[PDB]
């Protein structure tokens, strides 16, 4: 093999470097540098990434996930719900665990909302998906370690977060409960995510605990691909065939 | 029965069953092309040594 | 409802140690989001922070303290407590126990205890 | 580090009157200034941990308001509960750190 | 209207089938005109069971 | 609690149309599975359905009315409207405006305003 | 299209009395029929939503009975609140026609 | 795309995806090998023979 990472087909791969999927695209603080999205062929990762989730959690069908990222030649991140929208809602929040040059800060592309003033009004909104074409939405649900926690941080705690559209159907809780402390948290953070179809609408409804999305990503190439794991960079090449020692440019 | 149904949400395994197909298919492909190709040869051979 | 205890009052001469020890009750001081801290309280003058802990270990100690202060956690005991290395007359004041709320969005002292009073003098 | 600003030192008040306290961030601190209520000899307790949210327990007259570098600390109705030196902190930054501290006197 | 219940459940089982779930209450897009859904399951049950 | 209100009363002419505007409070005309009517009652008469705009903007209206009136819904001021055109002595009623409940098993009129009073005449 | 027939036009009762109101549809209607009650000078009011069960806020005293052709609304026991004219309602077609309507007077 | 993403719950899974990548191993190592030293014998002997 040629021992460097090529273009395939002409088409660069995604450069996630020392970032995962979810951090990528949830906005790790620390993955700022991978917004440059170019177009790609496959998916470059390293293995074992160290810039996933900042904020303890776990990703649902987050395989799934991955392997329809590889054939995402290219997105376009889309602004669908501007933080400044929930006015009743405070959407300053974050965490010391995302802390940026040590003020705590949050995942770029999605708004913690938690309790204002006195109370926590149920969060609504929606999106009409008049982009042209399909998009990824991503949100999540907080899970505090404690009943404390979820009173300070949205007041109800009988609380429910509430997502669907003509195919999804989804409903979840928090679960308050103790667990072993993770980057210094004992809470956690799930993710979900959907494809809302043209012309769909998706609706968010919550009573507390919603990471709303401010920002969805539209996918308009549709091809096939896979993820490959390796310590290397992208070189100025073109390959027929990928391996992650390097490329092969055979006919045998 | 070829062909399978598979969920949206399936996908990673969708593609299992279509990996097994198109494996398949491109050894019996292979196969029956190089069979092919060395019977007949080995045919007109025993024809002319006849 | 959790309570902080801070053991009582003394005067200690210069350059000897200072040592309080904070009795936490009513839940455990390794089970959820928080941290301990000392804040201090010349008369007169502003609340000062002088170092945290965390429930998980972890600790931060102020620019002018971190030199001479230590702050440990003993899980066993439900306690904490402050040792003040070679102590001045500058460091006369109340000493309080605080129990910060380490929720991302949140941060602030929710619980306080009551306040010791520690002399530095000759 | 970021200093924080607080004034007035002191201003007296009759019971029923509007009290505003104002305190500033030399640099934004977003969200993150809490309040806290002190009584001479008593260690301080909190009033509000974000700004707008109280705490409970804490009258519905107190209700702080503001942004980034400047936020106000309101009693509506001044109470004779109320006669206190308040303290604004910010805990954005690794250091946290407290105003001077306001001290509402009877007027 | 329909249930006068609010807090409801729907509670199936057999020899080896445990299930329950809740309605789920919230606003949809219409679809053939109607915002609720109906969710179907099913099951087998075996002979002599019930 | 939903209510719905009526603009007000007033006289037309034949030949002329008829406008009345309900607005609609306490929730969206878009958001659950109801649909909007207006019904007529002619002094001494039955109630009359005119016709009915459901929130997903399908319509239908009655046989003797269908040539003449129009029925349609404005989300943006959460409004809906009635529109009679060529109107005659015959109309003249009191119009009512109306929520119906869409729920497959249950079809009923749940919500009415007071109703608005037209007169047709020379 | 199914025409509805209700009867009596009228009937007078004193309070207290048990009074029945019949509904008839030409086609059955299945359990699709409705009953309001009218006060003179008002917007009517649902009493019935399907045949038998009633709206929240209905007097007890309220309770239909019937299926296909053949419905009645009964009043238990008369009160000086139900001096009404009721209504039934056919939503089983595409046309939701009422029917004549039925006025209970004082005796 | 050769390498598929799955879950810790999935090993049983993981495990089939990973028996068709060895049982085409075999199938096209064996082939190929067989492959290769029959035309060899048959190269050289139609050499041989020419
Ligand atoms: C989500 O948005 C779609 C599209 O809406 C249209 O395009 C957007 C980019 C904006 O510019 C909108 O302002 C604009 O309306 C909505 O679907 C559309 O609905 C209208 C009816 O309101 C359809 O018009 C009719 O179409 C039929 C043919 O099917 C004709 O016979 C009629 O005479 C009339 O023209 C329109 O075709 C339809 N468009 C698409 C692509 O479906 C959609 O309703 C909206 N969703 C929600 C919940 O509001
Ligand atoms: C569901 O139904 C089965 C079958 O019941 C029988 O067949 C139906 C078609 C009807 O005609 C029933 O009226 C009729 O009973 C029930 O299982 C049966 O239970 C009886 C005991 O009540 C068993 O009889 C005994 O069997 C043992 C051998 O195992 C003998 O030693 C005894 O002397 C006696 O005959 C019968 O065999 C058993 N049949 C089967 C096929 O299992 C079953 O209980 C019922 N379920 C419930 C919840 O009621
Ligand atoms: C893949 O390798 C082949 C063979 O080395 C490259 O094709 C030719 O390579 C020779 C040098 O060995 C050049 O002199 C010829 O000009 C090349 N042919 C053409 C049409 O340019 C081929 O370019 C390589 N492909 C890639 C993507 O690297």
């Amino acid at each position: 093999h040629n021992g460097k990472l090529c273009k395939l087909n002409g088409i660069p791969p995604l450069e996630l470097g020392d970032c995962s999927i979810a951090g990528w695209l949830l906005g790790n603080p620390e993955c700022d540098r991978l917004l440059s999205v170019p177009e790609w062929s496959y998916i470059m990762e390293k293995e074992n990434p160290r810039d996933g989730l900042c904020y303890p959690g776990s990703f649902n069908d987050y395989e799934e996930l991955k392997h329809l990222l590889s054939s995402v030649k290219h997105f376009e991140k889309v602004k669908i719900l501007p933080k400044d929208r929930w006015t009743q809602h405070t959407t300053t929040g974050g965490s010391r665990a995302c802390a940026v040059s040590g003020n705590p800060s949050f995942f770029r592309n999605m708004v913690w909302l938690t309790k204002k003033g006195s109370n926590y009004p149920v969060a609504k909104g929606s999106y009409n998906n008049t982009s042209g074409e399909q998009m990824l939405i991503i949100w999540g649900v907080h899970h505090p370690n404690d009943e404390t926690e979820q009173r300070t941080l949205y007041q109800n705690v009988g609380t429910y977060v509430s997502v669907g559209t003509s195919t999804l159907n989804k409903r979840s809780t928090p679960d308050i409960a103790t667990r072993p402390k993770v980057n210094g948290q004992g809470g956690r953070m799930e993710f979900s995510w959907t494809l809302l179809d043209m012309w769909d609408t998706i609706n968010f409804e919550s009573t507390g605990n919603l990471i709303a999305p401010e920002y969805g990503f539209k996918i308009s190439k549709r091809g096939s691909s896979g993820i490959m794991k390796t310590e290397g960079t992208l070189e100025n090449c073109e390959t027929k065939c990928q391996t992650p020692l390097g490329a092969i440019n055979t006919t045998l | 029965a070829v062909g399978k149904e598979f969920s949206n949400l399936e996908r990673r395994l969708e593609n299992l069953n279509k990996k097994m197909e198109d494996g398949f298919l491109d050894v019996w492909t292979y196969n029956a092309e190089l069979l092919v190709l060395m019977e007949n040869e080995r045919t007109l051979d025993f024809h002319d040594s006849n | 409802q959790v309570q902080l205890q801070e053991s009582g009052p003394g005067l200690v001469k210069p350059s000897q140690t200072l040592s309080l020890t904070c009795t936490v009750s009513g839940g455990s001081i390794s089970s959820g989001n928080y941290y301990w801290s000392w804040i201090r309280q010349p008369a007169g003058e502003e609340l000062e922070c002088l170092g945290r802990i965390y429930t998980t270990g972890s600790t931060n100690y102020s620019p002018s303290l971190k030199s001479r202060v230590t702050i440990s956690l003993e899980t066993s005991k439900n306690q904490f407590s402050l040792r003040l290395n070679s102590v001045t007359a500058a460091d006369t004041a109340v000493y309080y126990c605080a129990r910060g709320m380490d929720f991302g969005p949140t941060d602030a002292f929710d619980i306080w205890g009551q306040g010791t009073m520690v002399t530095v003098s000759s | 580090d970021i200093q924080m600003t607080q004034s007035p030192s002191s201003l007296s008040a009759s019971v029923g009157d509007r009290v505003t306290i104002t305190c500033r961030a030399s640099q934004s601190v977003s969200s993150y200034l809490n309040w806290y209520q002190q009584r001479s000899g008593k260690a301080p307790r909190l009033l509000i941990y974000t700004v707008t949210n109280f705490q409970s327990g804490v009258p519905s007259r107190f209700s702080g308001s503001g942004s980034g570098t400047d936020f106000t600390l309101t009693i509506s109705s001044l109470q004779p509960e109320d006669f206190a030196t308040y303290y604004c902190q910010e805990s954005y930054t690794s250091r946290l750190t407290f105003g001077g501290g306001t001290k509402v006197e009877i007027k």
